């Protein structure tokens, strides 16, 4: 049935891609939200042992000053795609002498993911969310391991993805301020990650057209952590 | 059953059923349409939603200023083939500065679709392609399938819920040929309206069209560009 | 799908064949590592030299560069191959490239190497986990865990091998907010963590220290009895 | 056994039972021999297994009457020869109930559901004579 | 025709257009379609099923509705 | 009301078994003889069978429930004859209601390419599927089917003469999960000031059998504390027993 | 002497056989091929022989072998 991706199901489905779809769930909860004010991302930081370096779980990361990433799945295969997203901006710097849009970074990472079925390596068990404030404004995009990509006004991946998504559909619209989007995301996060929120099990970042700078909104976001 | 493997293996019947599995993979839902006229060719692909906070996915691509395509699935092989068509058109302009005719381009795409089907180490294509174009010979609608065949058609439709669309197209092939651009796109959208689910009427948020003709490049139209084409649509009688 | 191959997901997203790396590591030797106030300190046990045998060739800890080394829990052949990769890699990179080498860089390289060997068929990913400690990362020492899966992380104090089971709780049982002061409490806490080893008396419990500026220093048998006695006296007075 | 007239076969007595098929041999009807005093020092497990499964079979009210409904099953783990079967026989000794040990891979019956039958019969004949303490040796086989 | 006459029906039925809508069926499936259309007519509150009932039946009996196209792998 | 939120599904069930025995005034006059049998499929082994029990309660019907194991013995051939015996002995009752579980293992079609193995299924299963009767050919008997896996079932079971309706279930929704705890508030003695509304939300996508297990687990919380009554904290951490440890 | 109804399922083979059993007033001997996949080494042969003997004893009788493929492999 499912020894390799060289053949499909007798239904025509691959017995591999949906496996990546549930493998999305092996990681912690993760959220991304686009507003006219920018894009924000969040991931549960739930530690294995708190005496591990607490920032070493780099599931909320900056790609560049105007672009950030969040992941769901294993950190190992996520590292390759995140590094691709980061290095393409410097490639744009050294070739076109200007900045790169998040759409084309998305396209390049998609083509890198889309290699395991048309080479001549292996599927990546990670779902990625990018948020940019790029040359086309605020722009949140989502890739599943399948190598396709879609624009999203908001999105949820990782554990408890679909419940968070369905509950967020009640409290979202395309163009609010990113701050109240953060608040509405957090009031759902508080119940999605484990039971209670702190740096050991929560993490979030954001970027705005008024801030092409310091996506790492951590430990200064503390007030809205205690706003909820 | 052992004979459900690499396209290198024939079943005892003399068939490669994995190609049929790719073909059935193509048939998995909402409708797409393609049809041409004396003046123009048109393709339509509805942008399927995901949620109230996620965007509809575009399913139409531009290849050259006389040719474009439409795509069904998760675009694993479809978009790559579209890019190869774009590079081939660029090579045609590099060699003779001409947008090469539709059929002779699609023949090479058919050959490329056949190439994996003989050898190991490469899965068959999981998408079906629709093509609308015009050239120095005329306007054409083409379509290609995982079985590596290519078809010049007056009308075509891939997916599910589209047999009603296919029957409407089979009925009004008598009109599709002589229509103008607007009449042709009206016919295509009527075929699509034949695909309406029980609880729905066509919305701008999903309908997306690509159009080409004898005096128009291949271009893409959305929402309020589709609406000037949605007018003249079939009504809802009983 | 099943655990018969690495390169395919389980029907629930699992990678059982890859996840066997935990017990692959667990059946090796036992080691512990910390970063002290400035000096990192590591220790190893489970030598059990069979009379004519020696631990000299066993080499549980090898110093790659004057500011980076690791601990090698797992199969010894793969450990030696990792020696020959990482040591030569850092040496050549520092000797030729415009930038120096850091423990973070070597951890990144090893993680990428293991992930890449996971990225193909017919290539067995290295079945060893390791504590990689470095003296220089913008001048600051630090510690990293690395796993056959290609995942890597930073730690304040960790244990690998058969000691990786208990110490995870043990450290959380007694790790003070104070990073273990100077080399006294650093080595004392190393000995406390290695007390989970067979006898904790220093008969086959060894250690080494790197002072964040100078190379790996060995707690050689002519002196390790002093640290063993320190640990024993500390455990006796607090009884 | 039933005592019958030799000529007219009329039931004219009843008598001691000394028979029944080999399932009785599979069952350990007698309360086991080892006690809590034989498990040296492994005393926290005494508390655990008392809280879990020892009390119900001589004090049902602690799991049926005290505003509550009874539990189902309790798992023990540790290296072979560390007290698993010994503690099971010790706790079953602490009551008069029958002990039913079965290893996970021994019940492989051929046709569909017959292994479920080989599990079902142990519960069926349970309250046919007094409740029981069931013990799967090496649960490993059944789920992973 | 056979099953409709057995069940009694509302006169406004296009059996020919039914057959056209029953593309690539086998007999047993349509045999089911008749009775389930009658059942939905029971749900419609009608005294006897008509063409709308067969339509609303075949609309569901045809397939298991399958997966979602624009995202199939 | 014992059904955990899926009252919608049991009601659409009753339209095809309860209604066409207790309310026959609309079936045959409108054309078709009253139906008698339906299938169910939902979440993993959760609540499915119990629906049948509620129906057989209000139907005032004798109830039989069967699994594939009870159509199987080391002695072969007789496994098919057991279904024949079952229908006959049920019709010796004053009409009876019979239910089958894991019908996938029974109503699953022929597998020729197995070339042997535990092959008794192939001898017995059609004697259910082909000797089974539907709405038309059925005597004075009511029948109900269920299984968690419908994709493998024989279309012969799917088609009429075997089935008169099909019903789908899912993991209990938020209203369903609240109602399950409402039901189980009767099943113990507790400090009945519970915020079950929040307990059902602390449960993410989850079953209702686990809800019963969690209620008995709050009982466990009382027992380990030797407390004469259960409390809301017992319910909370009993829910977390699954939610945390079964999903950490 | 022998007639094979053939075709994909849902077409009417069993129904046609039963109708012929009905209209003839003859004796109908219906069986399914899977009913003769019995486990015991020779019991299937004994069953077939006894069934044909019964058919001979019932003289104007019609044997029906549904799903011959199950045993005609
Ligand atoms: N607490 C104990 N007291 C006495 N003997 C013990 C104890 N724990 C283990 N043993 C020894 O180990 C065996 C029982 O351990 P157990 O784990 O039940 O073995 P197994 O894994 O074979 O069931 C006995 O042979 C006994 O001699
Ligand atoms: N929400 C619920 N309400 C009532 N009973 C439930 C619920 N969830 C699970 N059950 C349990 O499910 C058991 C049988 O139903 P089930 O196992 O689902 O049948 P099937 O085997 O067809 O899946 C009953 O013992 C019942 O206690
Ligand atoms: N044309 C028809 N008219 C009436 N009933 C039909 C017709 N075709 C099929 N059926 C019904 O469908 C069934 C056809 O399948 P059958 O002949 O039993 O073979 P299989 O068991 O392989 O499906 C018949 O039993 C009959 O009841």
């Amino acid at each position: 049935y499912d020894r390799g991706v060289n053949t499909f199901s007798p239904e025509g489905r691959l017995f591999q891609v949906e496996y990546a779809i549930e493998a999305i769930k092996l990681g912690s909860t993760a959220i991304g939200i686009q507003t006219s004010e920018g894009v924000c991302l969040a991931v549960e930081k739930r530690i294995t042992s708190p005496l591990m370096e607490p920032s070493s779980i780099e599931k909320i990361v900056e790609i560049d000053a105007h672009i950030g990433c969040a992941m769901s799945g294993l950190i190992a295969d996520a590292k390759t795609l995140i590094d691709k997203a980061r290095v393409e901006t410097q490639n744009h710097w050294f070739t076109y002498n200007e900045t790169m849009t998040v759409e084309s970074v998305t396209q390049a990472v998609s083509n890198l993911a889309l290699q395991f079925g048309e080479e001549d390596s292996r599927p990546f068990g990670v779902a990625l969310l990018f948020g940019g404030v790029d040359e086309k404004g605020p722009q949140l995009f989502h890739m599943d391991p399948s190598g396709t990509f879609v624009q999203c006004d908001a999105r949820a991946i990782g554990s408890a993805s679909e419940g968070a998504q369905s509950s967020l559909q009640e409290v979202y619209h395309k163009s609010m301020t990113l701050k109240e989007a953060i608040k509405s995301s957090l009031i759902i996060l508080k119940q999605v990650m484990e039971e209670k929120l702190n740096a050991t099990n929560i993490e979030l970042a954001t970027v705005q057209p008024g801030q092409n700078f310091h996506m790492f909104t951590k430990e200064e976001l503390e007030e809205v952590i205690k706003d909820i | 059953n052992q004979y459900d493997n690499d396209v290198t293996v024939w079943s005892p019947q003399g068939r490669i059923h994995q190609i049929e599995y790719a073909m059935e993979a193509v048939k998995q839902g909402s409708a797409t349409v393609g049809l041409k006229s004396k003046t123009h060719a048109v393709l339509v692909a509805l942008k399927r939603a995901q949620s109230e906070l996620a965007a509809h996915q575009k399913k139409i691509l531009h290849v050259d200023n006389h040719i474009g395509i439409s795509i069904a699935g998760l675009t694993a092989d479809a978009r790559l083939l579209c890019n190869f068509m774009r590079q081939e058109c660029l090579d045609s302009r590099f060699v003779f500065d001409r947008p090469l005719p539709v059929s002779r381009l699609v023949s090479l795409i058919g050959s490329k679709t056949q190439i994996p089907t003989q050898r190991y180490g490469r899965r068959p294509y999981g998408v079906g392609l629709l093509i609308a174009g015009y050239d120095d010979m005329g306007p054409h609608i083409f379509q290609t399938c995982p079985s590596a065949n290519y078809f010049d058609c007056r009308a075509m439709s891939i997916g599910a819920r589209s047999q009603s669309a296919r029957t409407y197209l089979e009925r009004h092939m008598s009109e599709f040929m002589e229509c103008n651009l607007n009449e042709l796109v009206k016919h295509g959208l009527r075929a699509l309206r034949e695909t309406l689910p029980a609880e729905q009427d066509l919305t701008t948020k999903n309908v997306s069209i690509g159009i080409v003709g004898k005096d128009l490049e291949f271009t893409i139209y959305d929402d309020d560009d589709v609406s000037p084409f949605l007018e003249g649509l079939e009504e809802r009688p009983q | 799908s099943y655990d018969r191959a690495i390169t395919v997901f389980s029907p629930d997203g699992h990678l059982f064949q890859v996840e066997y790396a935990q017990e692959a590591v667990k059946k090796g030797s036992t080691a512990v590592g910390v970063r002290g106030r400035d000096i990192v300190v590591l220790g190893v046990e489970k030598k059990s030299v069979a009379k004519l045998q020696d631990e000299r060739t066993v080499r549980k800890i090898c110093a790659l560069d004057d500011n980076v080394c690791m601990a090698f829990a797992g199969l010894t052949a793969d450990a030696r191959i990792v020696i020959n990769r990482a040591r030569v890699e850092c040496q050549s990179h520092r000797l030729t490239v415009e930038d120096p080498v850091t423990v973070e860089y070597i951890t990144r390289y090893i993680a990428s190497l293991k992930q890449r060997y996971t990225q193909s068929n017919g290539r067995r990913p290295f079945g060893i986990s390791a504590l990689i400690v470095g003296f220089d990362f913008d001048g600051t020492p630090r510690l990293y865990q690395t796993d056959p899966s290609g995942t890597y992380h930073a730690w304040k104090a960790n244990a690998i091998g058969r000691g990786a089971k208990s110490v995870r709780e043990f450290l959380e049982k007694n790790y003070t907010d104070e990073a273990i002061e100077t080399d006294d409490l650093t080595i004392k806490l190393v000995i406390k963590a290695l007390l989970e080893v067979v006898q904790s008396g220093g008969k086959n419990i060894e250690l080494a220290v790197m002072r964040r500026d100078q190379s790996l220093k060995i707690l050689n048998p002519e002196e390790i009895e002093k640290y063993v006695a320190e640990i024993e006296k500390e455990k006796e007075e607090n009884e | 056994s039933v005592l019958l007239n030799h000529k007219v076969h009329a039931v004219i007595g009843v008598l001691m039972d000394d028979t029944d098929p080999l399932v009785t041999v599979m069952k350990v009807e007698k309360a086991p021999q080892e006690t809590y005093a034989d498990i040296g020092g492994l005393d926290n497990q005494i508390q655990e297994i008392k809280e879990s499964v020892e009390l119900p079979l001589t004090h049902p009210e602690y799991y049926e009457e005290m505003g509550i409904k009874p539990p189902k099953g309790v798992i023990l783990y540790g290296p072979p020869g560390t007290g698993k079967t010994l503690l099971a026989k010790a706790v079953a000794n602490q009551t008069s109930a029958t002990f039913l040990r079965v290893v996970g891979s021994e019940l492989i019956q051929k046709y569909l559901g017959d292994g479920p039958k080989l599990v079902r019969e142990l519960f069926r004949v349970a309250e046919e004579h007094a409740p029981s303490i069931v013990f799967i040796d090496e649960i490993d086989a059944i789920g992973t | 025709q056979i099953h409709s006459r057995k069940m009694n029906v509302s006169p406004d039925v296009n059996y020919e257009e039914l057959a056209r809508c029953t593309d690539d069926f086998n007999g047993a499936q349509c045999k089911a379609v008749c009775v389930e259309a009658g059942m939905i007519a029971l749900r419609r509150g009608a005294t006897e099923l008509t063409h709308e009932d067969y339509m609303e039946g075949i609309l569901e009996v045809q397939a298991k509705k399958k997966a979602n196209l624009q995202y199939y792998a | 009301s014992d059904v955990g939120g899926c009252k919608e599904q049991i009601e659409k069930l009753r339209e095809v078994v309860e209604t066409p025995l207790l309310h026959p005034e609309r079936f045959v006059n409108l054309g078709i003889e009253p139906p008698k049998g339906v299938l169910l499929f939902g979440p993993p082994g959760t609540g499915k069978t119990l629906c049948a029990r509620a129906v057989a309660n209000r139907t005032d019907a004798c109830f039989i429930r069967v699994i594939g194991s009870e159509l199987v013995q080391k002695y072969v051939g007789e496994g098919a004859r057991m279904v024949r015996e079952l229908f006959e002995m049920a019709r010796t009752k004053k009409a009876c209601l019979i239910f089958f579980d894991e019908i996938d293992a029974i109503g699953g079609a022929r597998f020729d390419d197995g070339a042997g193995g535990d092959n008794e299924v192939q001898r017995t299963m059609l004697e259910l599927i082909n000797q089974l009767d539907g709405f038309d050919p059925r005597g004075n008997i009511k029948v109900l089917m269920a299984t968690n896996r419908p994709d493998t079932l024989d279309p012969a079971l799917m088609r009429p003469g075997r089935l008169d309706r099909k019903i789908e279930f899912s993991l209990p929704d938020l209203e369903g999960r609240t109602h399950i705890f409402k039901i189980h508030a009767r099943s113990m003695s507790v400090e009945r000031d519970i915020r079950f509304e929040l307990l059902a939300r602390l449960c993410p996508n989850s079953t209702g059998a686990e809800i019963r297990s969690v209620c008995t687990e709050a009982g466990m919380f009382a027992i380990r504390a030797r407390r004469k009554i259960a409390t809301e904290k017992d319910f909370l951490e009993a829910v977390n027993k699954v939610i945390k440890s079964y999903a950490k | 002497k022998g007639v094979l109804m053939y075709g994909p399922p849902g077409t009417g083979k069993t129904l046609l056989a039963r109708a012929c059993a009905a209209q003839t007033k003859a004796t109908f001997l219906k069986l399914a091929g899977p009913q003769l996949v019995q486990m015991f080494i020779g019991d299937g042969a004994k069953l077939v022989r006894d069934a044909f003997a019964l058919a001979k004893e019932k003289a104007p009788s019609i044997i029906f072998i549904d799903e011959l493929d199950a045993i005609g492999t």
